[PDB]
């Protein structure tokens, strides 16, 4: 028990870390489908898909909250957990213990913009990212979404192609 | 302070009225726990089994 | 035996002699409620300063005497609270004239 | 990079007029600039990184946007 | 206006989630005050619903005066047919309203 | 497996209990100096697959003199050449070696020592004395499960730590617990340790990829690769350790996880599929 | 000095009873009714009140009032007539087994010159500053003591640095890792000191913390390891021998480690408290209780402190990446205004920072375990 | 299962005055303590302890 | 109880659900779905359920900098006659990505129109299968 005399919750980090919505009848996650501002950050130990002329093919993210609608204000870690081979230079050098950033590129589930669009994307997909913002991929090979057009994300912006 | 230290060797140095209370409570959950054991032993019923 | 608007409570201890009959230099009660409770303080009396609490009583051991006390009182040695003293030997070290010699 | 910044302020100085914001005064990429200029965007980048990423290449390649593209597989 | 009644609910539902009085920071000396009773300020079960909720400063969207009609751009907790009082909002950011 | 740091490379079995010696043989050095010259001889377990890294360099600096039994284990899984050279390294230097596979290991060695006792070892100025021999060696090679045997065995018949032999000529052993643990390690020592088996991989510290890219490429630069494919019973011989790891996972079957696939090696180097060796020396 | 053997009670008082090196001051008319402090003070100018007050109270100075036993006195007790005071010398101080009071000797050293820019350095190193205590941030790299090698750097050399409008300079109260950093304390006066000196011997309510930058993540968010080490001298360094039962010669260390974050099975943020004060025993107690070897400690995680996880933030091959390990939140006796004790903080050093913000942690943050 | 609370288990001495009232006076010596003094018919009444 | 939560005013006890017939709901939400095919946010449709199902519909974003432009079909409709209480789903897929996603009518800046004048119900499962092996396999 710490502090003796008055114990505490050892948890005060996470909670800084994390973002928790007060799950009573006038709080609550939606399911992403109802309007903006529901819906849920994924957790630390999501796997989600990195595509990219990159190496890794998997990648588990490390953040406590990842989603699109603060994907400009938070920064997202992220290991890459199943990297893929081959059979012959940054790029193909990735390890399946190595620490990158990530960028949000669509989320599996209900995402809802403020304009009353709804869409929901069948791969959670991400890029890596040097500690720099810049990918380490030379392109990408999927489709943004609309919280990738910051500037936080120019790099990010120049190699993927196609938004939504 | 002791109940009676010239009779400690008998009573533990503790009330026998407090004593008598406390043996009454532990030996009601012993007589349960003894139950149960029981009936455990020979197949749900200590009688019947 | 009143409300703090007739009896102040530093008062209180007024059936004892020593500073704790003279009225205190320093007072945190309008302002704020500390964190110790110290609601009184008074002038330092050589390295030692008394401090008095609203609270039932704050259980510690005095180097002088080394016995618990539980009391309002607490004296404390050149600022340092891991060393408190309990009133009967800081009236008795100011009267023998060790305030700085504890 | 210090090439790099310069011809990123002479593009950004000559977009001036319809120009709403300057790019970085700190280069967070010594190898590589964008300044994007409305629908028009430039990419400085020095010759290794050039070489590396054919952007160029890939987008003079890619096929146009072909309606019936779309009539194939998902992958 | 008037919440819609949910009834009488849990804490779980109400108040769902799933200082000190005195206490020793150091090792010095033992003083402490434990909690004798429930304090009144105790999130706990009871009748949540019905209750005069007062949104303060939704701007308004929409003004239909052939029908007599006022679009606010919010939604209300709150069922159709409610008695809403709708007042003029005095200040907002440190500014006033009407100038 | 998960967790990091491996306890094997730091903890032993003294007689009040399991400890942890921390630091470098050097600072030990001066102890084990002292135990030897208060022993009469030495016996020093290592493994024949990297002997001169399993060996305490401590003891080979500061004391020749005190006659010394090296006890090769593993000798069928180490190369044969590098076993009769250093043998005979050891023939023309003052002490003796005997290699040895498990069985031998296990109780030859035992023999051995009372043989080495009788003949080389002078006789005592007395009879109820016991010729006493310091042990050295690190507990997971076999030196560990060597003492816990006699132990048992003496344990067994009344029903610092010294553990008897046999009744004559009144052998008794010595323990050493923690005088040559590898503890800290080299990236190379750390590799060859975990290919060796001795040093248990983890997914942190040292993992099973890079341990397994390691034996790959001393084994190419060996140049052995077709040996290497005809023993792993894959079609044909790879060209890098990708598609070595790829026809692996293909040869166990279709859904062959790189892991599962990568961790199979591991398990043929140290079970002897391929008979190799990892350690330099001096003519 | 030397030739000073422990002494048991007895041997003690053997030792003063035999010793013919006394002094005995008769209480005559003239000093009958004064107290024991003033004729001591009068008749012994060179010595000093502390002195004084050392020896009454510990025995070394005595009363005897023909009575056949020898009264041990208060400093505030009077004398009374034809009674002798019996006081040592210098003789039974010097030439004999019975050790003097820390206090009475005359001994003295020379001082040493520090340049305006370490004095400067050393101005901006210092924290928190107050009547009795100060807590300065010592660095990474920097020692406390002096090393092996004379010709070094030192907290105790830098040390006159801080001695702010004192005549003599401030006395460290515990000592740092040459390789950990963090807050570090200083008594400004002797007093400030003895009574300071109570905080950092073994106690069982944790009174400061540790952040630490584990390689791998504990079974365990929260817990408490105790370790009882075996410190011997070896060949040129010290073995330390850490086992999980006591031992005649061993001495305990004990900790509280809570999981503050954990990235993933490959890094952690660990906050340790500790109750006990042993040669490494945070370092050690994460690397082996725990089985997570801070990300800078090639001590005892040598290769496995540098992970290839961090290869993208920190080099791998970089040997030189500092011990990620800090000392913070020290809780001193001396409250606030506001009441509550006097929480001294350091911030975090440049690794540690660099290594927090790229993971995305916040660095400035309140640690509550600590009041 | 017999007892399971106990405030001194063993037993004291009968003995009142001293910690040797069962033993003779030619075999144990007397306390010389003050506590005892006190009661002591000879102790108490008279002592000289000044030297000369 | 130092407080309540029920309030028993008559004010808000009162209910106007019986006066509610005083004012013509649906001719007002009929009158604000003309008043936005007049703006042109949106067009007139009435189709059934059968009629629509399965139709190609072109959808062009005007976000910025560049437009964004999918073609897809209708997986599902909320209502039948032209209203706002409408809304249309559709399942574009581009070279690598499949969205099935919900547009609402009467959106400014998402212009999405029925391209053809009709739809293939055999059209519309086949590609609701590609969804659902899209959806299971990712
Ligand atoms: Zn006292």
């Amino acid at each position: 028990k710490l502090p003796a005399g008055k114990p505490a919750n050892k948890s005060w980090f996470r909670h800084n870390l994390i973002i928790r919505r007060k799950a009573s009848y006038r709080s609550r996650w939606g399911t992403g489908a109802e309007g903006y501002g529901t819906g849920v950050p994924f957790s630390d130990q999501v796997k989600l898909h990195c595509v990219d002329n990159t190496n890794c093919k998997h990648v588990r993210l490390i953040s406590k909250a990842t989603a699109e609608r603060f994907a400009h204000c938070r920064v997202f870690p992220a290991v890459a957990h199943r990297v893929s081979v081959q059979r012959f230079v940054s790029r193909h050098r990735v390890k399946p213990g190595n620490i990158y950033w990530v960028c949000l590129l669509s989320r599996r589930q209900t995402n809802t913009r403020m304009s009353g669009l709804r869409t929901n994307f069948d791969r959670n997909t991400c890029i890596l990212m040097n500690d720099q913002r810049v990918p380490l991929g030379t392109r990408v090979m999927y489709c943004a979404g609309r919280h990738v057009n910051h500037k936080y994300h120019l790099k990010a912006v120049v190699l993927a192609n196609f938004f939504v | 302070p002791l109940f009676h230290p010239q009779t400690t060797g008998v009573h533990g140095g503790v009330p026998p009225r407090q004593q008598q209370r406390v043996m009454d409570a532990i030996t009601w959950k012993a007589v349960c726990f003894r139950r149960g054991l029981l009936a455990r032993r020979k197949g749900g019923r200590a009688k019947f089994g | 035996t009143g409300s703090p608007t007739h009896q102040r409570e530093y008062e209180r201890f007024h059936h004892l002699p020593g500073d704790v009959r003279t009225r205190p230099q320093f007072d945190f009660t309008f302002g704020e409620t500390r964190a110790d409770r110290v609601m009184f303080a008074w002038r330092k009396r050589g390295d030692l300063q008394l401090y008095q609490m609203s609270g039932r009583g704050e259980t510690f051991v005095c180097y002088r005497c080394g016995y618990p006390v539980r009391s309002q009182l607490v004296a404390v040695k050149a600022d340092n609270w891991d060393y408190r003293m309990c009133y009967r030997c800081y009236t008795n070290t100011v009267h023998r004239g060790m305030e700085n010699d504890t | 990079p210090r090439h790099i910044h310069l011809a990123a302020w002479a593009v950004q100085e000559a977009d001036a007029l319809k120009r709403v914001c300057k790019i970085r005064r700190k280069q967070v990429d010594h190898t590589w600039e964008v300044v994007p200029v409305g629908r028009i965007i430039v990419n400085l980048m020095q010759e290794s990184l050039r070489e590396e990423l054919s952007l160029e290449r890939k987008w003079a390649v890619t096929k146009c946007m072909d309606p019936l593209s779309v009539a194939n597989a998902p992958v | 206006f008037q919440n819609t009644d949910y009834g009488f609910r849990g804490v779980m539902f109400r108040h769902g989630f799933d200082g000190d009085s005195r206490w020793q920071r150091r090792p010095g000396a033992m003083g402490t005050e434990g909690q004798k009773r429930i304090y009144p300020g105790h999130r706990m079960a009871g009748q949540t619903g019905a209750a005069a909720e007062t949104y303060q400063g939704v701007p308004v969207w929409r003004i239909d005066y052939k029908n007599s009609l006022i679009y606010l751009p919010t939604l209300l907790d709150a069922d159709v047919g409610t008695y809403v009082r709708f007042s003029d909002t005095i200040n907002t950011k440190g500014l006033t309203l009407w100038n | 497996s998960r967790k990091g740091m491996s306890r094997e490379a730091f903890v032993d079995i003294n007689e009040k209990g399991a400890a942890w010696y921390l630091g470098h043989m050097q600072l030990a050095s001066r102890t084990l100096a002292e135990k030897v010259k208060d022993a009469d001889f030495v016996l020093e377990i290592r493994d024949a697959r990297l002997p001169f890294t399993t060996g305490n360099p401590n003891l080979q600096k500061i004391i020749i003199d005190r006659p010394r039994l090296i006890v090769f284990n593993k000798a069928e899984m180490s190369n044969e050449d590098c076993n009769r050279v250093i043998q005979q390294y050891y023939e023309r230097t003052g002490n003796f070696a005997l290699f040895t596979s498990a069985k031998r290991s296990w109780r030859d060695t035992v023999e051995a020592v009372q043989r080495f006792v009788t003949h080389i070892l002078p006789a005592q100025r007395f009879k109820t004395t016991a010729n006493v021999g310091l042990v050295v060696g690190m507990p997971n090679v076999g030196k560990s499960t060597l003492i816990n045997s006699l132990r048992l065995a003496h344990e067994y018949q009344f029903h610092v730590k010294l553990v008897p032999v046999c009744k004559d000529p009144n052998i008794v052993l010595y323990d050493s617990p923690g005088l040559t643990l590898p503890g800290c390690f080299a990236k190379e020592a750390g590799l060859k340790l975990a290919a060796c088996g001795i040093i248990p991989t983890n997914d942190i510290t040292l993992p099973r990829s890079l341990v397994a890219r390691y034996i790959y490429d001393v084994l190419s630069a060996a140049g052995v690769g077709e040996h290497m494919a005809e023993c792993l019973h894959l079609p044909r011989a790879p060209i890098s350790f990708d598609d070595c790891i790829s026809m692996i996972c293909e040869r166990s079957g279709t859904s062959g996880q790189t892991d599962l696939g990568n961790l199979d090696p591991s398990r043929a180097q140290k079970f002897l599929i391929h008979d190799a060796q990892l350690g330099n020396l001096g003519r | 000095h030397a030739r000073y053997r422990p002494l048991s009670l007895r041997a003690r008082q053997t030792l003063s009873e035999k010793s013919d090196d006394l002094q005995y001051h008769v209480v005559t008319q003239e000093w009958f009714g004064e107290r024991v402090d003033s004729f001591l003070t009068c008749h012994y100018p060179q010595w000093d009140y502390e002195t004084i007050k050392r020896l009454v109270q510990q025995g070394h100075i005595y009363r005897y009032r023909k009575n056949g036993k020898k009264k041990f006195t208060r400093l505030t007790d009077r004398l009374e007539f034809d009674e002798l005071l019996v006081v040592p010398t210098r003789a039974f101080w010097e030439k004999q087994l019975a050790p003097p009071s820390g206090v009475l000797e005359e001994t003295d050293g020379p001082k040493f010159k520090l340049s305006a820019t370490a004095r400067e350095m050393a101005h901006n190193m210092v924290l928190f500053k107050n009547e009795h205590v100060i807590v300065i941030n010592k660095p990474h790299g920097l020692p406390m003591m002096p090393t092996d090698d004379p010709q070094e750097m030192s907290i105790a050399a830098m040390l006159p640095a801080w001695k702010f409008t004192n005549v003599a300079k401030p006395v460290v109260c515990h000592n740092l890792d040459r390789e950990t950093s963090g807050c570090v304390v200083l008594a400004r006066t002797r007093n400030a000191h003895r009574m300071l000196g109570r905080m950092f011997v073994k106690r069982v309510v944790p009174n400061s913390v540790y952040w630490s930058f584990c390689v791998g993540k504990p079974t365990v968010n929260y817990g408490r390891v105790r370790m009882h080490f075996d410190i011997t001298r070896g060949n040129k360094g010290d073995i330390i021998v850490a086992r999980p039962s006591p031992t005649k010669t061993s001495k305990v260390a004990i900790a509280e480690f809570v999981v503050n974050a954990s990235a993933l099975e490959f890094g952690s943020f660990i906050s340790f408290y500790p109750l006990t004060t042993r040669r490494h025993q945070e370092r050690i107690m994460a690397a082996h209780a725990l089985r997570c070897p801070v990300l800078g400690d090639a001590k005892y995680g040598g290769d496995a402190a540098f992970p290839s996880s961090l290869s993208l933030f920190w080099d791998p091959e970089n040997k030189g990446l500092p011990l990620h390990l800090h000392h913070r939140k020290i809780q001193l006796p001396y409250k606030n205004t506001a009441g509550e004790f006097i929480c001294v903080t350091a911030p975090l050093p440049t690794q540690m920072e660099k290594t927090f913000k790229k993971l995305g942690w916040p660095c400035e943050v309140d640690d509550p375990l600590i009041p | 299962v017999p007892q399971q609370l106990k405030a001194y288990g063993g037993t004291f001495s009968r003995s009142v005055g001293e910690r040797s009232n069962h033993l003779v006076s030619d075999v144990v010596l007397q306390s010389l303590s003050p506590s005892s003094t006190h009661n002591s018919p000879l102790l108490s009444k008279n002592i000289k302890t000044k030297t000369v | 109880g130092y407080t309540r939560e029920r309030t028993n005013r008559h004010f808000f006890v009162a209910r106007a659900n019986a006066f509610f017939s005083r004012l013509p709901i649906a001719r007002v939400q009929r009158s604000l779905a003309m008043e936005a095919v007049r703006e042109g946010r949106m067009r007139p449709w009435k189709y059934t359920k059968e009629q629509i199902l399965g139709a190609p519909v072109t959808c062009n974003f005007e976000y910025n900098p560049r437009p964004v432009r999918l073609i897809g079909t209708v997986m599902d409709a909320h209502t039948e006659e032209t209203s706002i209480k409408g809304g249309l789903k559709v399942y574009a897929r581009n070279e690598e990505t499949n969205m099935m996603l919900w547009i609402p009518p009467g959106n400014p800046k998402l212009r999405h129109e029925v391209t053809s004048t009709k739809g293939s119900f055999q059209h519309y499962l086949d590609e609701r299968d590609k969804w659902d092996e899209a959806w299971i396999t990712g």
